[PDB]
């Protein structure tokens, strides 16, 4: 859910959309993520490793 | 998380598409209401490719009929 969960009931949203609300909040806009969600995925992966 | 009009991703400027089932529309992130998906609520910046889980749908250009 993101952070609306921290707000009021557990807004359902897929995380793809979830991570693209996100850097729409610091200024990437949402086409950044969706043209390069297999990099962010890898790159979150092997941070997370 | 995008629509293909014609061979490129329309994102939403602000909000997140929705569809009633049928009739795809952008919303607000805090409150629904439907707004017709037209060239002034989204951007359009990719190729159709590269983007996953991007549906069809059609977008209205409010010039064109004018
Ligand atoms: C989803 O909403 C749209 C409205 O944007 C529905 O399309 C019809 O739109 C006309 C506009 O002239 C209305 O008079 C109709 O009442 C709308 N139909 C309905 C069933 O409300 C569209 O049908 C809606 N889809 C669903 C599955 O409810
Ligand atoms: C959405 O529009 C695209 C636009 O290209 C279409 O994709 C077609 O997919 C078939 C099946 O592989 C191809 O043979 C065609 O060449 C593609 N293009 C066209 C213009 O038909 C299709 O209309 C829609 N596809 C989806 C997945 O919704």
């Amino acid at each position: 859910s993101g952070w609306t969960f921290g707000a009021g009931p557990a807004l359902q949203i897929p995380f793809p959309m979830q991570m693209a609300y996100r850097f729409n909040g610091i200024g990437v806009t949402q086409n950044v993520l969706y043209e390069n969600q297999k990099l962010i995925a890898n790159q979150f992966n092997s941070a997370i490793g | 998380p995008a629509i293909c009009h014609d061979g490129k991703a329309h994102f939403p400027r602000e909000g997140v598409f929705v569809s009633n089932g049928t009739h795809w529309f952008v919303t607000q992130r805090n409150f629904y209401e439907p707004q017709i998906i037209t060239t002034d609520n989204t951007f359009v910046s990719g190729n159709c490719d590269v983007v996953i889980g991007i549906v069809n749908n059609t977008v209205y250009d409010p010039l064109q009929p004018e």
